[PDB]
C-alpha cells in the first residue's frame, strides 16, 4: 500500500503569507499512461471534502488562483500565495495509482494572529443537577490565541487530576480566536467536603495566571 | 495495477 | 446541480447490518464511477471502495478493512448508489461519504454531506440540560448538555436569533461512555434582566427538544 507523508502536520499562517504542503509518496504515482495520480483536498471545519488541485497542478474549477500544486515522481508540494480565514481546515493529499487509495494524514491550517488573552469565567454546578448525585463546575476560557492553554483546578488549595476534561472550539473565522472548557465533575457528596473551587488559567498573553474562584454556597 | 483504474474496464 | 445525499446511518450493535444509499440527482447517474469514503471521529480521510459505470463492467474495489463484509452496489434506474456493511465492528463507527467519481478527473469530486454510523452496545439515552447562570463590561453565560448518546446534539440560542458570541463546544465522551457538552454566549452586562437568553438544544436520536431560560 502507497503511504502518503505529509509535512509538516499543522500549520499558522500570518494572513497574507504564502503557506506550503509537502506530500512524499512511497512509490512513484507517474503511471504508463502519462499521468500522475495526485490529487489535493480541503476539509473545512464541520465540512465535506472539496477538490482543491488534480493531476498534480491542475486547479479545479472554481477553486482560487492563489493555490497551485507542483512536483513530480515522488515529492509534490501544495502551495496556498496568500492565506485567508477561508483557506482554514484541514489539507489531505491523495493517490488514485495504486489500491487501495489513500490519502496522507491531513496538515491542518490556522490563522496566525496576534497573542489575545482568554477571558476567564467559572461556573458552580446548578441546584437543578446537584439534585440528581453529581455536581459540574465549568470553567471557560473566551476567545484567545495561540490555542495552547492550561487550565489547572484546586478544591481547597488541592491540586485535581484525572475527574476534568477539556473542549476546545475551531477557530472563529471572525476574530482568529479559540474558547475552551474545562468541566470538573464530582460527586455531590465529595463536592459538599470541600469549600473553595478554583480554576487557574496560564496563557502566552496572560502577564500572570488568572485564577477565578467561588465558596460552595456562598453567592 | 489497473484495478485502481474506475473508468476502465480492469478484465 | 449535482445532487448527492446519503442515508441511512445511525445508531447500530456490534455484528449488525447496515446499508447505507446514496441518492442522486443532476447527472446521468449510470455514465459515472460511485464512491464511498468514511472518516471516524478526529481522524483522517480513508476511501472504503468505489464501483464503476456499467459502461465499463460495473464491477467494484474495496478497501482491505472491508473486503468481505461489505459490498457496493448500484441502482441505474433510480440514479441510487449503495454500500452493504455487514459484522460491524465498533471500529466501523464513522460518516461514511459517497462522492462522484469524474472522468477527466478520476476521483472523488463531488461529495455528500455523510451519514453517521455508530456501532456500539450501547443504549439512546436523551441529555439533561443545566444552565450556567451569569453572575459577578461582558457577560457570559450557558446551558451544560451532559449524559446523552449517540452523537449528535444541536444548541441554537433564541431559536436562532443569537449568534453573535456563541460558542458550542464539541462533545466529549466521558468514562461512562456517554457524551456531554457545554454551550456558552458573551453578552453585554447591560443586558441582563433586559434580554432573555433561552438555550435551545435538539438530540435527534432520542427526539428530545429542551428549551432552557438561563437566569441570572
Amino acid at each position: 500500500d502507497i503511504l502518503m507523508t505529509q509535512t509538516p502536520l499543522s500549520l499558522s499562517v500570518t494572513p497574507g503569507q504564502p503557506a506550503s504542503i509537502s506530500c512524499k509518496s512511497s512509490q512513484s504515482l507517474l503511471d504508463n499512461d502519462g499521468k500522475t495520480y495526485l490529487y489535493w483536498y480541503l476539509q473545512k471545519p464541520g465540512q465535506s471534502p472539496q477538490l482543491l488541485i488534480y493531476e498534480v497542478s491542475n486547479r479545479f474549477s472554481g477553486v482560487p488562483e492563489r493555490f497551485s500544486g507542483s512536483g513530480s515522481g515522488t515529492d509534490f508540494t501544495l502551495k496556498i500565495r496568500r492565506v485567508e480565514a477561508e483557506d482554514v481546515g484541514v489539507y489531505y493529499c491523495m493517490q488514485r495509482i495504486d489500491l487501495p487509495w489513500t490519502f496522507g494524514q491531513g496538515t491542518k491550517v490556522e490563522i496566525k494572529r496576534t497573542v489575545a488573552a482568554p477571558s476567564v469565567f467559572i461556573f458552580p454546578p446548578s441546584d437543578e443537577q446537584l439534585k440528581s448525585g453529581t455536581a459540574s463546575v465549568v470553567c471557560l476560557l473566551n476567545n484567545f490565541y495561540p490555542r495552547e492553554a492550561k487550565v489547572q483546578w484546586k478544591v481547597d488549595n488541592a491540586l485535581q487530576s484525572g475527574n476534568s476534561q477539556e473542549s476546545v472550539t475551531e477557530q472563529d473565522s471572525k476574530d482568529s480566536t479559540y474558547s475552551l472548557s474545562s468541566t470538573l465533575t464530582l460527586s455531590k457528596a465529595d463536592y459538599e467536603k470541600h469549600k473553595v473551587y478554583a480554576c487557574e488559567v496560564t496563557h502566552q498573553g496572560l502577564s500572570s495566571p488568572v485564577t477565578k474562584s467561588f465558596n460552595r454556597g456562598e453567592c | 495495477n489497473p484495478n485502481a483504474n474506475p473508468n476502465a474496464n480492469p478484465n | 446541480e449535482v445532487q448527492l445525499v446519503e442515508s441511512g446511518g445511525g445508531l447500530v450493535q456490534p455484528g449488525r447490518s447496515l446499508r447505507l444509499s446514496c441518492t442522486t440527482s443532476g447527472f446521468t447517474f449510470g455514465d459515472y464511477a460511485m464512491s464511498w469514503f468514511r472518516q471516524a471521529p478526529g481522524k483522517g480521510l480513508e476511501w472504503v471502495g468505489f464501483i464503476r459505470s456499467k459502461g465499463f463492467g460495473g464491477t467494484a474495489e474495496y478497501a482491505a478493512f472491508v473486503k468481505g463484509r461489505f459490498t457496493i452496489s448500484r441502482d441505474d434506474s433510480r440514479s441510487i448508489a449503495y454500500l452493504q456493511m455487514t459484522s460491524l465492528k465498533p471500529e466501523d463507527t464513522a460518516v461514511y461519504y459517497c462522492s462522484r467519481v469524474g472522468v477527466v478527473i478520476a476521483t472523488a469530486v463531488y461529495w455528500g454531506q455523510g451519514t453517521l454510523v455508530t456501532v456500539s452496545s450501547a443504549s439512546t439515552k436523551g441529555p439533561s440540560v443545566f444552565p450556567l447562570a451569569p453572575s459577578s463590561g461582558t457577560a457570559a453565560l450557558g446551558c451544560l448538555v451532559k449524559d446523552y448518546f449517540p452523537e449528535p446534539v444541536t444548541v441554537s440560542w433564541n431559536s436562532g436569533a443569537l449568534t453573535s458570541g456563541v460558542h458550542t463546544f464539541p462533545a466529549v465522551l466521558q468514562s461512562s461512555g456517554l457524551y456531554s457538552l457545554s454551550s456558552v454566549v458573551t453578552v453585554p452586562s447591560s443586558s441582563l434582566g433586559t434580554q432573555t437568553y433561552i438555550c435551545n438544544v435538539n438530540h435527534k436520536p432520542s427526539n428530545t427538544k429542551v428549551d432552557k431560560k438561563v437566569e441570572p
